[PDB]
């Protein structure tokens, strides 16, 4: 069906869809930690979504690190409320339910089965068809 | 060197083509004689392609005459090829060249003005021209006998005194004739702030006159409107013309909410505060028309962003509006009336949660407390424009329509929400659908034709049955106009007073029957 | 100076469509001498702002106030005159886009200009002469104090 | 600053104040009016004038006497618009609201006042109230 | 009328080449009738293939696969040269138009030059060449995406590396892939006017069978019968 | 009267466009008619084809013998592509 046959699964989804919320903030000590367990971490530490008052990083910032390349995708949350591509806040959403990589960064939206699962256009779709098959193995890794 | 061979030539062009004689042929004429040659070859070449096309349009003409056709189609012909020709051919610097010549345009301009399609050609070429001299001068003058909004602005003088003349008139047009005395004043008003302030700075002064200022007031409001709709801003106007210098915390406030033309939960909780202390600022200062209109369109229309903690504040500022009695002791609010607050603003809650929560069926649930809580005036208002936004979709009357039913009670139980009502259903009268058949479109125009004989059963009759009149003239087919004079005579009782036979009876000319068109007419001649 | 854009705001709403994100609020603000429309979300927790407040906001290429370029890393040891320690708030995202009322016929009078930090997004709507500093796919900072 | 005024009023067709119009000026540009207030058309005079509105109020409070000196400009020019909207605004940058006793000797406004007040007078039968009685309880209608 | 107003470039518009290319390139296109004429036989060809497409697809289905995806490789030169949509653009229209026409001449799915290769290679890639044309129409490529001209240069190539690794291999056993592919969703197919369907259906369609569960003939009619009721 | 093998004939509207009358309007836009159609139980297609007033064009069955006895081995083809694809499709599953 010329689509991923396999994608992100149950604890790892479930965390990545709280990961990615607009509200989730990591402090220092934290995002230190976790970029150990990136593998094609190039050792530069991104700089903060939030400097003052006090140094935070975004969960979307620290994702950005783990979409390799430069690939750009487009797809909705599972809890996208129709009708919000016709208001006013459209390229804004009030719930960030359309998520957008754009140049290999996840700039906004909230990441789902319908965005990471095995639905064709998936994030890990474009992914294969961009980077091939061992960077997109890396990009699986680095996610779980 | 000499231009004979070639100017000689620029005439003998002007000669020799197919039929030039009858012209600035003297000048080429004179140019050339004056320049020798062959003067006597000139006059055959003249006279050689004269092929008499007039004498043949006397012909056609004249037998066109003879054939028992209206020559007046011949002169509508004849004019509006002539006038189309100069529309398309005109020059606005041949115009000014006509100005250079002389200041004032030679009689040929003052014989075309007696020609009405004429005047209107002049409108058109000079409505759009503000700095062409002959066309100014012209709309100028005409108006003598549009005064361009440039020429009206351009010096205190002239618009003071076009000001005072048109204002008069639309107090003379009392509540109907404003509506095209008004523009010609608000259009000069509305194209600079200057002009602008003045205009409501004189009529702010006019308004405290007790003798008839409120009218003033009024349509100093309508002109603040018109610079809306001209995409100006007004908001500190009003501030600093009415009480909103006496209140730093309101004026910021309400200024802010117009200069957007919106609401927000800012502005609308420094009100709130305000009116909540012990000291409530003057319920006139919020008591604006398009203020309350955003009022409306926050809490009746789907949406808009809402949050219940703002909810409440919004619906009791606007109870506070539409109930408070302050008694002024020499412009001293000294008496403050919050008694009948309470119970309109739960009616207002009440009727927003029904109203936003897109009702039909279960309008008629509640049909009991909604009739109950329209004698509420700022409820019924609120409803209005609720139903206007719901049946205002196209293609709305395929799906339920009980929502007409509920101007009944509006415009029976309130009298100034008349002129509403019927200029809602002027909208809905001309309903047209490609779904809803043209059978359904004529179902749905009766009914409200029967709404409308309703509200001229409660007085509103001069500008129902001028309507009627404009568009039976336009439109509305005889069928709906003899339906229209069918529910008429089953439901209006003797006497008929001549003030709406004037218009009901030159119109029912047309039919005979609806036998009660008989008896009406015969009892109204009589 | 590097200042893409200044201006004072007052927040004319907090969180308009319901709270979404116990940590988040999307605050809508208008400014009295710009009359931009701003939209942006901020991170309530840690700077707790309420209706009807005031502050100066500031769109920066860079903090530095020489024109030297941040390089987008996070150097905490940095002896250099940060603009940062003039504001309250601040935070750093992309631009990704840059809408108008342009037709094909004639350029864009109104701007809106779309930012997002790290997630938090941000829309800033007004006159296109004001927005000229804006270009897709830049870094900027956003740094906002309020006003007493 | 005159050439500056004339960059961003140059448009005739705009009598309005621009919106935005703060932000189209600047502070110091509230003070540097008065070097050339004098030196564009009179129209532009006039934008600027009425400019002075829409600024923020706390804005004109720190930089009132400047548009209080640009007011008096404003009652000097020969075109008799800029004396009137200086009468009408003479209070505003410091004290917040515009004059309201504006029979002020200018025969136009005379004119107006003359025909107007006796003509409204004579219109009070069935004057059309204000729009804001039909939103309003009956008590406070009637008071 | 919206296919002809978003697709047929329009070359007498003065204001809009100003906006969307560079002067030189309006003077170019407004100079010389030939471009004019190219861009010309451009939209009539595109609309020849929309009624390709309307006697292919009757049910109005947009919905197709396709090897490349030429929106995102759109947006993705877009995002690797940096281009700015907010100015005008340094592309010939005429340039696109010989680019696509070389393009589609690299595609090659069938390879020969007698008239049964050439027709067998136009058949084979119709669809995916009416897309290319219909995406890369120069119309497009200079309002909404404003390539730059290495950007397009960079995009033709990629277009054709990835069509040709999207080619079948030759010696794959596309039976036993069909075979697996079509068996797989059996594992999942359930059972729930009433007709059969699932295993059982499927079963009958490769076990084919005289008798059918639930025959049924899905008639319809072309008269005023198909929508009056009585008659129907 | 009726032909024989129809024990039964529903008619109806369908709903869902797949079904519907799907033609192109004089602007180019395509526009889905709801129109009736008959569903039968039992097959036979010479005959009910043959009826007057029927579309003989659109008419098919799920019969796949049937159409091959009738129409051919390219219809066929067709008819059984079209029915495997409705028996997949159904459950919301996609093949290539």
């Amino acid at each position: 069906s010329n689509r991923p046959v396999m994608g992100i699964v149950q604890d790892t989804l479930t965390a990545v869809r709280k990961f990615t919320k607009r509200d989730v903030f990591l402090e220092r000590g934290e995002v230190m930690n976790l970029l150990m367990f990136l593998s094609t971490w190039d050792g530069k530490v991104p700089q903060p979504a939030i400097l003052k008052p006090r140094p935070l990083w975004t969960g979307k910032q620290i994702f950005s690190l783990i979409i390799p390349g430069h690939i750009n995708c487009i797809r909705t949350h599972s809890t996208h409320p129709d009708d919000e591509d016709s208001g006013p806040y459209k390229h804004i959403s009030p719930g960030d339910t359309k998520v957008v990589v754009e140049n290999g960064e996840l700039i906004m939206g909230i990441l789902c089965k319908k965005s990471l699962g095995t639905s064709a256009g998936s994030l890990v779709h474009i992914s294969y068809l961009e980077m091939g098959h061992d960077i997109t193995r890396l990009f699986y890794s680095n996610i779980q | 060197g000499e231009d004979d061979a070639e100017v000689q030539q620029e005439c003998l062009h002007k000669f020799s083509t197919r039929d030039y004689i009858m012209e600035s042929i003297f000048n080429t004429l004179k140019r050339y004689f004056q320049a020798g040659g062959s003067p006597e070859n000139v006059i055959q070449l003249l006279s050689e392609n004269y092929t008499a096309v007039a004498q043949t349009v006397n012909l056609l003409a004249e037998w066109l005459i003879q054939t028992g056709v209206e020559p007046v189609q011949v002169q509508e012909t004849v004019e509006n090829h002539l006038k189309s020709l100069l529309i398309k051919h005109f020059d606005p610097r041949k115009a000014d060249s006509i100005f250079t010549e002389e200041g004032e345009t030679p009689a040929w301009l003052e014989q075309m003005i007696a020609h009405t399609t004429w005047r209107d050609l002049f409108y058109k070429l000079a409505e759009a021209h503000p700095d062409c001299l002959m066309l100014n001068f012209t709309v100028k003058l005409i108006s003598d006998a549009i005064t361009s909004v440039s020429t009206a602005c351009q010096q205190l003088e002239v618009f003071s005194r076009v000001l005072r003349t048109s204002l008069a008139t639309i107090l003379d047009g009392g509540e109907e004739n404003l509506e095209k005395n008004l523009p010609e004043f608000a259009k000069m008003v509305c194209h600079g702030e200057h002009t602008y302030l003045f205009a409501q700075a004189m009529m702010s002064v006019l308004a405290q006159e007790e003798q008839g200022g409120s009218a003033v007031r009024r349509i100093a409001q309508e002109v603040q409107r018109f610079a809306q709709e001209k995409g100006h801003d007004a908001s500190q106007i009003t501030l600093a013309l009415g009480t909103a210098a006496s209140y730093p915390r309101a004026c910021q406030a309400l200024g802010a909410m117009l200069s957007k033309g919106a609401l927000n939960p800012a502005d609308i909780t420094v009100l709130f505060k305000m009116f909540t202390s012990m000291d409530p600022p003057p319920v006139e200062l919020i008591r604006v028309p398009a203020f309350l209109d955003l009022f409306m369109q926050s809490l009746f229309k789907p949406g808009a962003r809402i949050n219940q903690d703002h909810k409440h504040k919004y619906i009791h500022i606007l109870a506070y509006a539409a109930s408070v009695v302050e008694t002024w002791k020499k412009n001293k609010r000294v008496s403050i009336n919050k008694d009948e607050l309470k119970s309109t603003s739960k009616a207002v809650e009440t009727v927003h949660n029904l109203c936003c929560n897109e009702n039909a069926s279960e309008l008629v649930a509640e049909l009991s407390t909604l009739y109950q809580c329209i004698r509420f005036p700022v409820v019924a208002m609120g409803v209005l424009k609720w139903v206007d936004w719901t049946v205002s979709e196209p293609r709305y009357f395929q799906l339920q329509p009980v929502h007409l039913a509920l101007l009944d009670e509006i415009s029976t139980c309130h009298q100034l929400l008349h002129p509403q009502v019927l200029q809602l259903l002027v909208k809905l009268f001309e309903t047209e659908h490609s779904q809803l058949d043209v059978m359904e479109q004529l179902e749905l125009k009766k009914t409200l034709l029967d709404r409308m004989v309703h509200l001229l059963s409660r007085g509103y009759v001069l500008p129902v049955v001028s309507y009627i009149r404009k568009c039976l003239e336009k439109d509305t087919d005889i069928s709906l106009i003899r339906y229209f004079v069918t529910e008429v005579l089953d439901v209006i009782a003797p006497p008929y007073t001549s003030d709406f036979v004037q218009l009901f009876l030159p119109i029912l000319e047309n039919d005979s029957i609806a036998d009660p068109v008989t008896e009406f007419i015969a009892h109204c001649k009589s | 100076a590097g200042i893409l854009f200044e201006d004072i705001f007052d927040v004319k709403d907090i969180d308009p469509e319901g709270k979404k994100f116990d940590r988040v609020s999307r605050l809508h603000c208008e400014s009295e001498s710009f009359k931009m429309d701003l939209i942006l979300d901020v991170n309530i927790q840690i700077y707790p702002v309420d209706l009807g407040d005031k502050f100066r906001l500031v769109i920066a290429s860079t903090l530095y106030e020489d024109g030297t370029l941040d390089d987008g890393e996070y150097n905490p040891t940095d002896d250099r005159p940060s603009r940062a320690d003039q504001f309250e708030y601040v935070m750093y995202g992309k631009v990704y886009r840059i809408e108008g009322d342009e037709t094909s016929t004639e350029a864009a009078t109104r701007l809106s200009a779309y930012v997002s930090y790290g997630g938090l997004l941000m829309r800033l709507q007004g006159d296109a002469n004001n927005l000229h500093g804006f270009e897709v796919d830049s870094r900027v900072y956003l740094l906002m104090k309020k006003l007493a | 600053t005159g050439l500056w005024l004339h960059n961003k009023l140059g448009a005739t067709d705009e009598l309005w104040a621009p919106p935005s119009i703060a932000s189209l000026l600047t502070a110091a540009v509230i003070d540097n009016i008065r070097l050339c207030f004098h030196g564009l058309s009179s129209a532009v005079k006039l934008k600027l004038l009425l400019g002075t509105l829409h600024l923020p109020r706390r804005t004109v409070d720190e930089m009132k006497g400047a548009l209080m000196e640009i007011i008096q400009l404003a009652s000097l020019d020969s075109d008799p618009w800029v004396l009137m909207v200086a009468d009408i605004l003479k209070s505003f940058p410091d004290t917040g609201s515009l004059n309201l006793e504006l029979e002020e000797q200018n025969p136009n406004v005379q004119d107006i006042l003359g025909e107007l007040r006796e003509k409204v007078g004579e219109c009070e039968a069935s004057a059309m109230l204000p729009l804001e009685c039909q939103y309003l309880n009956k008590n406070a209608l009637t008071t | 009328k919206a296919f002809e107003k978003k697709f047929r470039f329009d070359y007498t518009n003065e204001r809009a080449l100003r906006r969307t290319l560079q002067e030189d390139l309006v003077k170019d296109v407004l100079s010389n009738a030939h471009i004019q004429n190219e861009l010309e036989r451009e939209f009539e060809r595109m609309r020849e293939d929309r009624e390709v497409l309307r006697v292919i697809f009757p049910t109005g289905d947009s919905k197709v696969v396709l090897p490349c995806n030429l929106l995102r490789m759109i947006w993705n030169a877009q995002k690797i040269f940096h281009i700015n949509p907010r100015l005008p653009s340094d592309l010939h229209p005429i340039k696109v138009v010989e680019g696509v026409k070389e393009l589609s001449k690299k595609l090659v799915i069938v390879n020969g030059d007698d008239p049964l290769s050439r027709q067998a290679q136009e058949n084979a890639t119709l669809l995916f060449n009416i897309h290319l044309r219909s995406t890369l129409c120069s119309r497009r490529m200079a309002e909404e995406f404003r390539l730059s001209g290495e950007a397009f240069d960079w995009l033709l190539g990629e277009i054709e590396s990835k069509f040709n690794q999207a080619i079948a291999h030759p010696g794959e056993m596309v039976g036993a892939l069909a075979a697996q592919s079509l068996g797989e969703p059996a594992t999942q197919m359930t059972l729930n006017k009433n007709v059969t369907l699932g295993v059982p259906r499927l079963k009958e369609l490769i076990n084919i069978s005289k008798k059918p569960k639930t025959p049924s003939l899905t008639v319809f009619l072309l008269g005023q019968s198909a929508r009056d009721a009585e008659r129907a | 009267q009726g032909i024989e093998q129809i024990s039964k004939v529903y008619m109806h509207l369908p709903q869902t466009d797949n079904k519907k009358k799907i033609i192109i309007t004089e602007d180019g836009e395509f526009k889905a008619l709801q129109e009736w159609i008959l569903e039968t139980d039992g097959v036979s297609l010479m005959r009910v084809l043959s009826e007057k007033d029927v579309d003989p064009v659109r008419t098919t069955s799920n019969d796949i013998v049937e159409i091959f006895t009738v129409l051919g081995i390219e219809a066929v083809r067709k008819a059984l592509e079209r029915e495997l694809y409705h028996v997949i499709s159904f459950d919301g599953s996609y093949v290539n």
